[PDB]
């Protein structure tokens, strides 16, 4: 068996290949996830969109559970990995304790195997950062960040991928509580927020959407381009 | 090789003689030539022939120490030949790689560089010659640095039998000599 | 017997070079044209009518050898012909030294009252009579070809204008190259020395080497552009010796911006020309560590660094107080590539099938190179089928050669 | 505007008269190396160029029958020839010494005045002769390192006496090794400014020549010329580069370089005396120096030049943050805490860059936000950058 | 690189140890204080960014009803500490039916700490230090009691001991304040004051965290209510 240590201290106290992991996560996809009243929004852009490569397999946003997704930014073979590690405790967690796994739980253990990664012989960490979100049994919506750190936090909005730094401060000015008072406004914040750093328009943006006791909804590109058409009227206006 | 003519042609050509041609086309006059393909194919024929038609003068660096005290007595940098350069302009700076990193490919990145737009001077074009394309570096294939390769296939059946004539003219021929059949006989021959 | 005792203090020439002279007249102020200026220029002209008097007072009945015109035919007698050029070895005294003709000979001579002793320095070439050897002159050393090579004559036509997307990346190489020397005012306001080093990274062809001639195009300082493969030598020591003359000449021409580009190509290429391997760049790497940030004071010299691979650089080369700003240059976007597709075909003739939305998605990691050598190939197709219009066949051919094959 | 015309008047009039005042005064070119006519002495000149003949270097080999009345001196005349002369009546018999340079006439070539040893122009431009503009004021969180490196290298040249009469010899070499940018060579450069003594700069780079025994050899002129001062300091920045450790690759691998550490070696302390000369290496990697190098009478002290501490972050801050336009409440002890293992000159760069935002905002005084932002720019954003973490193994 | 893990400087030092240590002074500033009363922990929760919720940043930890544990450093280092000394507890419990010595506590704890290796080791040994230094608070048959962790494995029982990035100016604040015969109220209160002097931000209930162990009763989170109260005086 391969026993090395690949994560170790640096003179300064930096563990660098988890640092090394997290310039990864700034080399992928700008993934946006704002946390409403009644509904939770997970928003990604799609880089490129070629027009011989099948949308259906490459998606960013997937299904933990029936009420907990995530999107994620970075590697994305990585990514899978944590995605099926993290489906097939929440089956786990659901036999045991006869009730849906909570967005905390299932951040919990994936921010936990992340840092197992990072202080284990023979494994690189994670490359990867994920946008957790999801509904508790009481309905609370809830919204959650880890990095390949193994570090989770829990935030009303936030944004990871290349363009994080620039939508988070787009976040930190228009997040409201007017700004979610209805389903379409808190849409429409994740369109503005991907917006900023995707550059062609709606064809780069894969919006999906979970509401209260329902699964997850992946916004047809049609309904993001009727979306869309609504920010660029309510621009004219406000001229 | 009137492939190969017409190729160099609008390249060294065109931009020393016409000028306007490019400006109208609204295009930047190409600096850099790449001769590629077998050795004995006529790469540095073609490029003595255009420097000999251009008017312009021919300077073959081969990075030779013999010829360094007539470049200058610093000789720390390969671009001091630039002021032999501009004197005789239009020149074409000629380097064959006969084939540690590559010498030749290394003059190229130095005047390359200064040629890009660090040099006043215009119509100082330059040229390399290389056996292989794919042995290049990066540097050298990163688009905009060689405004046009050039490939040197080693001559067909119908070109050896054109280079088998160029040559057999320097000779005292019996008439009716096939130089057809001859052509035949040497199939992936260079010239 | 004993030593004699220099009354100079040190051994090396006056560091300021090329003065006023006697005409360093008084920097009146101000500019405006009112009477104090004029009550100040009128006094500067007052002295000069004293002191044009006084001295024609004292040649008037100054004897006939002693002459202006006289001293100076004089001082050509003393200097005689032919005035052998020579090399300072030592400057045993004020009006001694030991000189070296050309044939490897030292001579023991006196330095001549008429030589400028400023400018007397070991290793100088100096003038020295053709029969005593005594020190007649200093001759100014001609530019070396080296110097030559490294200046940039005629600043380059491309100018920021011609650049697209790279907004803060211009901003930030303004402060530390441009602003410190157009508004040196705002840095003395605010206290802080303007940012010593700068360096531009990125992937090829993202437009490191533009910035660094839009930087030279709006530039008053002496421009000094290196490649890193210049640096590496075929001999011991001489790639530290020219590294340490590269920056010789810029404090010579201070202000002065020395543009190392392809820094990176020092270490990350091996020739066999070179003597010492690794251990020779090595050395060289720790001669521009001096010159960048070290014992000897620097003066108005602002360093460019260029390289598409910032991980193979020695990590204390680029440190602060060496290289401050790591300008990063990112492959274009969607809105840089437009604006860089417009900037290279601004002079083209396009055709009305032509349209620039297409060839941006041309490829994911398309660089400002691939588009200007996708134009000036698409442009080269054009002027093979004899045509002044560029088609969209002809951008299409275009980016099959350039990106492809 | 009413006097641009009498301005121009006064001016062209004042230009004429520079021009005209130039014609009489003289000191017009200087190409040939002229100096100013108020400087000709041209009646000294012309008895100078007859009374005072021309005199050719020559070196003393063998003197012949010392003991006797009639002393024959063998002399090497450079590339000349070689002659058997005898003494000049100017000059006492004690004066010359085999093995050193005199000067001698063209016509019998008899010596007329002893000479100084040869050295090289390249060493002779190797002391320092302006001092730098940086005292030990300017160095911060270096407090036990300077007093360390002066009482070595100033304090016995300032006041000697203190050490003659208890019988102490004081050290004679420091050696200062720190990661880039912790104040190796500020240090120096502050010794420099404060000596009084000749300060010698040497970089091992410098110290790298092409042809064979020349890096010994101008340590050999390095040392004879500081052996001809009475106090000498050599600083020898950049040691690394000729004092890697001695090594045995098959090829000759650095043979020749080695060599020159051995000459270094063998004047620091050998058979000889060094003399009253006291070395000053620094390099970020003395990891790789010559264990007879690192040795004491050779490097005596070995001062180290860690990342300053809190309180030594604060005091940088201070000394950067001195001529600084910033707030009132800049609160610099937080900023020293955001930075924990960071350089003197990241901390430089870090007030460069607070000043920098806030120039950028056209504002003339820098807030703390600036700070704030420096901090991250520099700190944290540069880190990909930083040298400090491969170089504290090397340290 | 070359170096393993379990190497030795010429100086005695383990380097991953000592690198670990370093990864402290990059964390928030957490102080802790013993009193006769009770211990009170102390913590700055460094929002970066005004839409996380502070809640989710836990950087204290119920370690049991008795005993309460502060975090500095590397938070994802510490959940594998924090979840042994969770497990060694109740395990004592199970066994012995009574409530561990936080003494006990802190040195099973410590005992993770060094067992780090990379060959002849488990495949679930860890490779590197666990960048992260606790604050074990508590109430034991021995009263109140305040023990430092540090990623050396060294554990020492502190009158006051403040960890983080300014645990060198809180430490010598903390000494100018602490006196053993002191309240618990004065306590809190002098933990404020010295956070709140250390903090980049400005103190409020939202940024930091208090918690105190007192005998008899459990350990208690301070809430937003309760925070401002003391809060407002300073
Ligand atoms: N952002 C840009 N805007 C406009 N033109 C650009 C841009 N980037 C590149 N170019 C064009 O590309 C040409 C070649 O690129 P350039 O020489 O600047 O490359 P570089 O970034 O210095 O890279 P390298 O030296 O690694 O190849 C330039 O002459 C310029 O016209
Ligand atoms: N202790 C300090 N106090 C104040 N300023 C400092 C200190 N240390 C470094 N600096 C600043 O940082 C700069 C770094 O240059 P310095 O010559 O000190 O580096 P060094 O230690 O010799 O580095 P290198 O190992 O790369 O040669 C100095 O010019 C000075 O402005
Ligand atoms: N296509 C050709 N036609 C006529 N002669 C040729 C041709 N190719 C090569 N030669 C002959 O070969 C000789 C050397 O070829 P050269 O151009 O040096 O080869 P390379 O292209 O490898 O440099 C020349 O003297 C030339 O006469
Ligand atoms: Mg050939
Ligand atoms: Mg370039
Ligand atoms: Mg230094």
């Amino acid at each position: 068996s391969y026993d090395r240590a690949i994560t170790v201290f640096s003179p300064d106290g930096h563990l660098f290949q988890v640092e090394y992991a997290q310039e990864a996560v700034k080399k992928g996809s700008t993934a946006v996830g704002v946390r409403g009243r009644d509904i939770v929004v997970l928003g990604v852009e799609k880089k490129s969109v070629a027009k011989l490569q099948d949308e259906r397999t490459v998606r960013k946003i997937c299904a933990l559970d029936d009420n907990v997704c995530m999107a994620f930014a970075g590697l994305t073979a990585d990514a899978r990995i944590v995605i099926n590690r993290a489906r097939v405790e929440c089956q786990s967690h659901r036999l045991t304790v006869e009730d849906p796994v909570t967005v905390e739980y299932i951040t919990r253990y994936i921010a936990s195997l992340k840092q197992r990664y990072t202080q284990s012989n023979g494994r690189r960490p994670f490359g990867i950062s994920a946008l957790i979100v999801g509904f508790d049994f009481d309905g609370t919506p809830r919204l959650y960040q880890t990095d390949p750190s193994g570090t989770y936090h829990a935030w009303k909005a936030n944004a990871i991928g290349r363009g994080a730094k620039s939508v988070r401060e787009f976040l930190e000015k228009n997040y409201t509580d007017e700004a979610i008072e209805t389903d379409d406004l808190t849409i429409k914040l994740v369109i503005k927020a991907l917006l900023e750093v995707v550059q062609s328009g709606g064809k780069n943006i894969e919006l999906a959407v979970m509401r209260r006791d329902q699964s997850l909804k992946i916004l047809n590109p049609e309904e993001i381009e009727k979306y869309v058409a609504e920010i660029e009227k309510e621009k004219e206006e406000n001229e | 090789l009137d492939k190969q003519i017409k190729e160099i042609k609008e390249v060294i050509e065109l931009p020393v003689k016409h000028p306007e041609l490019f400006e109208a086309l609204g295009i930047a006059q190409p600096k850099g030539v790449l001769l590629y393909g077998p050795p004995g194919t006529g790469k540095t024929l073609l490029a003595r022939a255009v420097a000999h038609h251009t008017d312009c003068t021919f300077i073959r660096v081969s990075g030779s120490e013999l010829v360094q005290k007539f470049i200058g007595e610093g000789a720390r940098m390969v671009r001091e030949l630039f002021v032999m350069a501009r004197e005789h302009a239009p020149s074409i700076i000629f380097m064959d790689e006969i084939d540690g990193d590559s010498e030749v490919q290394r003059t190229m990145l130095e005047l390359l560089n200064q040629l890009d737009g660090f040099e006043a001077t215009k119509n100082i074009k330059v040229i390399m010659a290389t056996n292989r394309i794919d042995i290049l570096d990066s540097a050298l294939l990163r688009p905009g640095r060689i405004d046009r390769k050039i490939e040197f296939p080693p001559p067909n059946e119908e070109a050896r039998l054109d280079i088998l004539k160029i040559h057999s003219r320097k000779m005292n021929l019996t008439r009716g000599i096939n130089l057809r059949k001859i052509a035949e006989l040497m199939p992936g021959a260079s010239g | 017997y004993e030593p004699p005792v220099p009354t100079r203090v040190g051994k090396k020439k006056k560091k300021t070079k090329g003065p006023d002279a006697a005409s360093k007249l008084p920097l009146v102020t101000p500019h405006t044209q009112c009477r104090l200026k004029l009550l100040k220029l009128e006094r500067i002209k007052d002295y000069l009518l004293m002191e044009e008097e006084f001295i024609r007072n004292q040649e008037q009945m100054k004897p006939l050898e002693e002459k202006q015109e006289e001293e100076r035919s004089k001082v050509d007698d003393l200097r005689g012909t032919p005035m052998s050029v020579g090399t300072l070895e030592e400057i045993i005294d004020d009006n001694h030294a030991i000189v070296s003709t050309s044939v490897g000979s030292e001579h023991y001579v006196s330095i001549l009252s008429f030589v400028d002793k400023d400018l007397l320095e070991p290793g100088c070439s100096v003038l020295l009579n053709h029969k005593v050897h005594a020190v007649i002159g200093v001759l100014m050393d001609d530019t070396d070809p080296l110097v030559t090579v490294m200046k940039v004559e005629k600043a380059p036509q491309e100018t920021y204008a011609d650049i697209g997307g790279l907004d803060n990346q211009i901003q930030e190489i303004k402060e530390s190259v441009e602003l410190p020397l157009t508004h040196p005012e705002y840095y003395e306001e605010m206290g802080i020395k303007p940012p010593k080093g700068v360096i531009l990274y990125g992937p090829p062809g993202t437009g490191k080497t533009l910035l660094a001639k839009a930087v030279a195009n709006q530039t008053s300082a002496t421009f000094l552009r290196v490649v890193g493969s210049e640096l590496i030598q075929k001999y011991l020591g001489d790639g530290p010796k020219l590294v340490r003359e590269l920056f010789r000449v810029a404090e010579e021409h201070a202000p002065s911006i020395v543009f190392i580009d392809e820094i990176d190509a020092i270490g990350t290429k091996r020739y066999d020309s070179n003597s010492g391997g690794e251990r020779e760049i090595q050395r060289t790497m720790l001669e521009l560590l001096n010159q960048l940030d070290g014992f000897d004071s620097r003066g108005d010299v602002k360093v460019i660094m260029a390289t598409n691979r910032i991980e193979t650089l020695d990590p204390a080369l680029i440190r602060p107080g060496r290289i401050d700003r790591k300008i990063e240059f990112p492959l274009p976007d969607e809105k840089t590539k437009k604006r860089i597709f417009q900037i290279h075909t601004s002079r083209m003739t396009l055709a009305d099938d032509v349209t620039l939305d297409d060839l941006i998605m041309a490829k994911d990691d398309l660089s400002g190179a691939d588009i200007k050598a996708i134009c000036t190939e698409a442009g080269l197709m054009a002027l093979r089928e004899r045509r002044m219009k560029v088609t969209n066949e002809d951008f299409k051919k275009s980016k099959e050669n350039v990106l492809y094959k | 505007s009413t006097y641009s015309r009498q301005i121009k008047q006064v001016e062209d009039d004042i230009q004429q008269l520079l021009k005209k005042i130039n014609e009489l005064t003289g000191i017009k070119e200087s190409d040939t190396g002229l100096a100013p006519p108020a400087l000709w002495d041209l009646a000294a000149d012309k008895q100078t160029l007859q009374s005072e003949q021309p005199l050719q270097v020559a070196r003393c080999t063998k003197i012949i029958n010392a003991d006797s009345e009639d002393p024959k001196y063998i002399i090497n005349v450079k590339q000349f020839a070689k002659f058997v002369v005898d003494l000049s009546d100017q000059v006492a018999p004690t004066d010359i010494e085999e093995g050193m340079r005199v000067g001698v006439d063209r016509n019998k070539y008899q010596i007329h005045i002893p000479l100084p040893p040869k050295i090289d122009p390249t060493v002779t431009m190797m002391q320092v002769e302006e001092k730098p503009d940086v005292t030990y004021s300017d160095v911060g969180g270096c407090k036990e390192q300077i007093e360390k490196l002066r009482e070595v290298v100033e304090t016995p040249l300032l006041h000697p006496e203190r050490f003659v009469n208890l019988g102490i010899e004081p050290p004679k070499g420091v050696l200062l090794f720190g990661p880039p940018g912790t104040g190796k060579t500020l240090c120096a450069r502050a010794v420099a400014n404060r000596t009084d003594a000749c300060f010698i700069r040497v970089i091992g780079s410098e110290l790298v020549q092409k042809y064979v025994g020349e890096g010994a050899r101008m340590v050999r002129e390095l040392f004879e010329m500081a052996r001809t001062k009475k106090a000498c300091l050599i600083f020898f920045d950049e040691i690394d580069a000729i004092g890697g450790a001695r090594f045995d690759d098959g090829a000759g691998g650095d043979n020749e370089v080695q060599r020159t550490m051995l000459e270094l070696i063998n004047q620091l302390d050998g058979f000889d005396p060094r003399g009253n000369i006291k070395v000053l290496m620094a390099t970020n990697r003395p990891d790789t120096l010559d264990p007879a190098l690192m040795r004491p009478g050779r490097l005596d002290r070995k001062i180290e030049f860690s990342l300053p501490d809190l309180e030594g972050r604060t005091h940088i801050f201070k000394i950067h943050a001195r001529s600084m336009s910033v707030e009132r409440d800049i609160r610099f002890e937080l900023l020293a805490r955001l930075c924990p293992n960071s350089t003197g000159a990241e901390i430089r760069s870090v007030c460069t860059e607070a000043g920098m935002f806030a120039i950028r905002a056209r504002r003339k005084i820098a807030t703390e936000k600036d700070f704030l932002e420096a901090v991250n720019k520099v700190i944290k954003s540069y880190a990909k950058f930083s040298a400090t973490p491969r170089y504290m193994t090397y340290n | 690189y070359d170096r393993g893990v379990n190497t030795f400087s010429p100086e005695g030092r383990l380097f991953q140890v000592e690198y670990a240590i370093e990864a402290i002074k990059l964390g928030s500033t957490a102080i802790g204080i013993q009193t006769s009363e009770g211990v009170c922990l102390a913590v700055e929760k460094r929002i970066t960014s005004p839409l996380m919720e502070p809640s989710s940043i836990e950087k204290i930890v119920e370690i049991d009803a008795h005993i309460g544990c502060a975090m500095s450093g590397l938070i994802a280092d510490a959940k594998t500490l924090i979840d042994k000394a969770r497990v060694e507890t109740q395990n004592h419990w199970f066994t012995y039916n009574e409530t561990m010595t936080v003494e006990s506590v802190t040195q099973a704890v410590s005992n993770l700490a060094l067992q780090f290796g990379e060959e002849d080791a488990d495949p679930g040994a860890m490779s590197r230090p666990f960048g992260v230094a606790l604050l074990f608070g508590g109430v034991d048959e021995k009263g109140p009691q305040l023990f430092h962790m540090d990623p050396s494995g060294t554990f020492v029982q502190c009158d006051a001991r403040a960890i983080g990035s300014a645990s060198e100016g809180a430490q010598s604040s903390l000494q100018e304040v602490y006196h053993k015969s002191m309240t618990l109220k004065e306590a809190i209160k002098s933990s404020l004051i010295i956070l709140k002097q250390v903090m980049e931000e400005k103190l409020n209930a939202t940024n930091i965290e208090l918690a105190t162990v007192q005998p008899g009763q459990n350990f208690h989170m301070f809430t937003k209510e309760e925070l401002e109260e003391v809060i407002k005086d300073i």
